[PDB]
């Protein structure tokens, strides 16, 4: 179908400036505990996921780096160990990830 | 002030959610529960399908005089099912704070004369209807949609 | 349909084009200073007496030998130059050139401070309003040094004279937006400075003009501003932890 | 209409979305975390939760055997499987995975984003919405209620 | 002596103005102090205030409106200033709000600043023909459901007992306090001049006594909001509009053999941690009861 | 093309007699040639009116429009610009009083349909303008309320005057 006749701006207005097509206000924006950046309140930080996931990178590798086959994979469990840390008695029996920078204050030994 | 949103279980930590958590005359009718389908058989050999309704918590909230109702009959307010706290709004809480019985699911309005008439907060059963009986049933029905 | 946007501005500089040049360019002032006068540290102390002061600031006129050499090759290159009429003229192109500064008056500047002088006393100053006064001098300004260098390459010869004057100003300094910013109008704040004056001596037009400025090391800090300034940390990379120096 | 319906449409059909969520779980298995979509990871999490279940039932178990053998697809998993993870899980009856919200993808499509983890995996731990403390206004407002009552019993 | 309602309070506003604008004269010139951030989260940030003129909320609005909403308490070395107090030399900060782990001192500091509101509230909603005698601010910590207010009245009063109608009003101009901002202004008073301020009630006179015995320099904290000045040792809250929740439970009597006092005992909740409808009845219920800590 | 926005930040008033209230600051910035809409970037331009820069900021990390990234880097430039070429101490004390979007220069190419047929296509370049003011965000408007529209309609009935009089 053909249009009959052009919109006015008056009209195109009140459809363009509805509140329906606006873009709503979130009220759920919170500040990290800590690191006080910005995240929402279901919604894991942004800044600390970056820090997670590029150490889970820097582990991965290195981990990767150790066996050198794609179709070779662990039997045992694996444990990671920073530098200045030697794997305890209930730790032995599984393999030994090592990486050179210290351990950081958001990973614990456990 | 762009106060942010805030719900029940945001400010509560672990120790302290579970102690949170722990002739021409008409009648009052029900608010039950649909459980189900059954089939039932008469004594001439005919099978009939009976369709359960289960009351839980049926309660008389509130009565409202003939003439500032309706100016024939009375109404009087009953509600359903038993609801969380939690996510119920502050006036319903309140009046059903001055009531004295927990939140309730689906409330609504029965028309009943003046000789029938219930004082409000009295629970109610389904010995109420007695076998063998005429009843009206209203739902919402199967929401299909556009 | 075949259309495309032009004009993206960029700087290219080529050791080729700075080489090709036909005509050098001419710097009609030289860029650094040639030697830094280092004063005795007690001048805010002799700076009180008089005939201590006076006297020490002639003796170290006239026992310098290589100072006294560059006013012979000045004299030699110049006739008719005096060291006694000078702090004078030096008292003069101050007042005129702060009031010209006062007034925004370009072209008098250019006449008065060198190439070197100019954006250091405009640069950060023309976007604002200032109001300058003199109101007094508590000592006679001191000729405290002259040096020269002849560059070899033209024969060109840049006279240096390092002027000691304590200076009673009045500085204040409007924002663009009127309001105050550092300094109030009515207070008489004494101050000293080291100027440095220059006078190229091959031209034959040549005027003395005002070359650098020099703060002793051991001065007094400035006035506090009046607006609040918060320096913030360095910017964190996520990988990157946090370290606190002692 | 949808009534009664469980299952999403993923992929180009139903095989295709059993393809897409088996290279899923097969991912899951390998790395014990992985980040993708919101539904396929909330598809994602009932297929890790039965496949312990069913690494549970033994090595020896011939029908746990082949649905291993189907599901992982890269057959070092199926050792793998067999003797790391259903030793390790062994107490909890449904408590196998953690499921979070990640923010948007930097990407232009603006995707919603979830990661998915199993419990006890050698890894960094993701940060977690934590609780308010015990010493906060509210808390210890509540914990004076908890002594009341257990004065009053 | 004569001295009517508006009169008096436009007598401690005069002197405290007066005391304001000494300690404005007793520092000449601006000197830059240099603070260093020792915060979590924005850690190496050097700060350049004005001494004893900037504040830590004017250090806040340096950083962003998020410190300037969440923050409530400043620690400068191992003690906590108000969020308005000037500072006075250079140091290290630090802020506390409600959601931190050890938030002890933010809720010391909320519950003494309600104690001081239930105090505004009382000594001006009664009438000119009695006298109302404020006493003090008693801490007891907060595992106790009420904040409570000690308030010496009229010997006339003392057979009535205020009901649920008076309790609301309470709560209703308690409210319209709330709903005006007024900030939270803290001053140090030298003890004689505390008295010429509390002028006529000896209870206050006995209670700067007692709290200039126990500093060797005869000072006392003074704050104020509005038009009404009080005593409180120790820190309080920057703002009015922090409290969301406000309500004034229960009112109890306490006789000594000079005086019969009454304890006035409420309940309040901020806007950042307001609770559910269920969870406010049920610490409204508990907050009814007794509560006896003095030392 | 037209360039004053840029030349805005350029006017200097006269210096302030003491005793004058203390005139607030504002800040000026413009971009050009935004790849983006121009009724796209007027939403979101929409979206922070009045309000404060810090939650402007909050609004348009969480926005998932490509221009919410264009805007947030205009407001940290901005506030960039405010904090050091202009005296504004407390850089979270700015607001947006102005925001605004107007249209770039257009290129156009050859949308192919079928049939032999075509349509031109409009390649899209929009401006973005932003204002900001140092001190407190302006309070919004509550609606009239009812004493407020009986003291106006009673005012509208006392204003009547007997028309073709005399
Ligand atoms: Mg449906
Ligand atoms: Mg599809
Ligand atoms: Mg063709
Ligand atoms: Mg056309
Ligand atoms: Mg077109
Ligand atoms: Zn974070």
């Amino acid at each position: 179908a053909a249009p009959k006749n052009r919109r006015s701006i008056e009209v195109n207005r009140c459809r363009r400036r509805n509140p329906q097509k606006l873009i709503k206000v979130k009220n759920n924006i919170d500040v990290c505990p800590e690191c006080g950046h910005l995240k929402q309140k279901h919604i894991l930080c942004g800044y600390c996921y970056e820090k997670v996931r590029k150490e889970t990178a820097e582990i991965r590798r290195q981990m990767g780096k150790q066996e050198g086959g794609p179709f070779r994979a662990p039997t045992t469990e694996t444990v990671v160990l920073y530098s200045g840390e030697t794997p305890s008695e209930q730790d032995q029996g599984k393999r030994i990830i090592e990486r050179e920078r210290k351990r950081p204050s958001w990973f614990t030994q456990n | 002030h762009g106060k942010s949103v805030t719900w029940w279980d945001e400010h509560l930590s672990e120790e302290n959610v579970p102690f949170v958590k722990q002739p021409g005359s008409s009648r009052v009718g029900l608010i039950a529960l649909k459980l189900g389908m059954m089939p039932l058989w008469t004594k001439d050999g005919q099978k009939h399908v009976v369709t359960l309704l289960q009351v839980q918590d049926c309660h008389v909230l509130k009565y409202t005089p003939k003439e500032n109702h309706n100016g024939r009959m009375a109404a009087l307010t009953v509600g359903g099912k038993t609801v969380s706290h939690f996510h119920k709004s502050a006036s319903i809480l309140e009046f059903y704070q001055e009531l004295g019985l927990p939140p309730k699911q689906k409330v609504k309005i029965f028309n009943v004369t003046e000789n029938a008439v219930i004082k409000p907060g009295t629970p109610l059963y389904a010995a109420h209807f007695r076998p063998g009986q005429y009843v009206d049933v209203t739902a919402k029905t199967i929401g299909k949609g556009f | 349909s075949e259309k495309e946007f032009v004009e993206h501005a960029r700087k290219a500089g080529l050791v080729i084009p700075h080489e090709r040049l036909e005509r050098p360019i001419h710097l009609a002032c030289t860029a650094g200073i040639f030697d830094a006068y280092v004063p005795p540290e007690g001048d805010a102390r002799i700076s009180s007496l008089s005939k201590e002061g006076l006297a020490q600031r002639a003796e170290r006129l006239k026992k310098n030998v290589a100072s006294q050499l560059s006013i012979r090759k000045i004299r030699e290159s110049d006739p008719n130059f005096k060291i006694k009429d000078f702090p004078e003229k030096a008292k003069d192109i101050f007042i005129e050139a702060h009031l010209c500064l006062n007034n925004s008056d370009h072209d008098r500047l250019h006449t008065l401070v060198t190439e070197n002088c100019f954006p250091d006393m405009v640069w950060d100053i023309r976007y604002k309003t200032v109001r300058w006064s003199f109101v007094e001098s508590l000592e006679p300004p001191q000729v405290v040094q002259v040096r020269c260098s002849s560059l070899m390459n033209q024969g060109n010869i840049y006279g240096q004279v390092t002027v000691r004057m304590h200076t009673r100003q009045t500085l204040a300094i409007y924002d663009r937006f009127g309001r105050l910013m550092y300094g109030q109008e009515d207070v008489p704040r004494d101050v000293l400075e080291y100027v440095v004056f220059e006078k190229h001596l091959v031209d034959p037009y040549g005027s003395w003009r005002m070359h650098g400025k020099i703060i002793p090391p051991w001065a007094p800090p400035k006035q506090p501003i009046l607006k609040t300034v918060m320096i913030p940390g360095p910017q964190l990379k996520p990988w990157e932890e946090f370290e606190e120096p002692q | 209409i949808s009534h009664g319906r469980v299952f999403r449409r993923l992929g180009l059909g139903p095989e295709s979305r059993i393809h897409l969520l088996q290279n899923l779980l097969t991912g899951l298995v390998r790395h014990e975390r992985i980040e993708a979509s919101w539904a396929r990871v909330d598809e994602l999490r009932g297929y890790a939760e039965k496949l312990i279940d069913y690494g549970k039932l033994g090595d020896t178990n011939e029908r746990a055997m082949r649905m291993a053998d189907f599901w992982l697809t890269e057959k070092d998993l199926i050792p793998k499987l067999f003797q790391v993870l259903a030793p390790r899980f062994q107490g909890q009856n449904g408590g196998y995975t953690r499921m979070l919200q990640i923010p948007n993808r930097n990407e232009q499509d603006r995707a919603k984003m979830a990661v998915i983890e199993y419990k006890g995996n050698c890894l960094p731990p993701l940060p977690l919405p934590r609780r308010d403390s015990n010493l906060t206004l509210l808390n210890q407002l509540l914990q004076g209620l908890r002594q009341d009552q257990e004065a009053s019993s | 002596s004569q001295l009517s309602p508006t009169e008096l309070i436009e007598m401690q506003n005069d002197l405290f103005n007066k005391e304001k604008n000494r300690q404005l004269s007793l520092t000449p010139r601006t000197e830059k102090i240099e603070v260093k951030h020792v915060g979590k989260t924005d850690p190496g940030t050097v700060f350049v205030m004005n001494k004893n003129i900037s504040t830590p909320y004017s250090c806040a609005m340096h950083l962003s409106e998020w410190y300037c909403r969440k923050s409530i308490l400043a620690l400068v070395d191992g003690q906590p200033w108000d969020m308005y107090k000037p500072l006075t030399k250079s140091c290290e900060i630090k802020f506390l709000t409600f959601k931190d782990d050890d938030p002890g001192e933010v809720n010391k500091a909320y519950w003494r600043s309600c104690a001081m509101m239930m105090g505004c509230v009382i000594e001006r909603a009664f009438k000119d023909e009695y006298v109302v005698s404020l006493v003090r601010a008693p801490e007891v910590p907060v595992i106790a459901g009420a904040f409570c207010y000690d308030v010496v009245l009229d010997k006339r009063l003392d057979e009535w007992m205020p009901t649920k109608e008076n309790l609301h009003s309470f709560t209703k101009d308690a409210r319209a306090l709330i709903y005006k901002d007024l900030p939270f202004e803290t001053l140090e008073v030298e003890a004689k001049v505390a008295l010429e301020i509390f002028q006529h009630n000896k209870y206050k006179l006995d209670f700067i006594e007692e709290k200039a015995s126990q500093n060797p320099e005869r000072i006392v904290k003074l704050h104020r909001f509005g038009d009404f000045i009080d005593v409180s040792e120790g820190p309080l809250i920057p703002r009015t509009s922090i409290c969301f929740q406000y309500e004034v439970s229960a009112v109890h009597n306490l006789q000594t053999q000079s005086s019969l006092v009454r304890r006035f005992q409420g309940l309040s909740l901020p806007v950042h941690l307001r609770a559910h409808f269920t969870i406010w009845n049920k610490l409204l219920e508990r907050s009814r009861k007794m509560v006896t800590e003095d030392k | 093309i037209s360039r004053k926005w840029e030349k805005k930040n350029k006017i200097v008033y006269p210096p302030q007699l003491p005793g004058e209230p203390r005139r607030p600051a504002e800040i000026y910035h413009c971009r050009r040639q935004i790849k983006y809409s121009k009724d796209k970037m007027w939403y979101l331009a929409k979206l922070i009116r009045g309000m404060s820069i810090d939650q402007a900021l909050a609004q348009l990390e969480f926005s998932d429009k490509k221009g919410a990234q264009i805007i947030k880097e205009v407001l940290l430039e901005a506030q960039d610009m405010a904090v050091r070429d202009h005296n504004v101490e407390f850089r979270s004390n700015l607001y947006v009083a102005e925001s605004t979007s107007g249209r770039g220069q257009y290129l156009k190419r050859i949308r192919y349909h079928g049939r032999g047929r075509f349509g031109i296509m409009e390649k899209v370049f929009c401006h973005y303008f932003v204002k900001l003011v140092e001190g407190p965000p302006p309070p919004r408007e509550a609606p009239k309320t009812a004493v407020a529209h009986a003291r106006e309609y009673i005012q509208e009935l006392r204003n009547r005057t007997i028309t073709h009089a005399l």
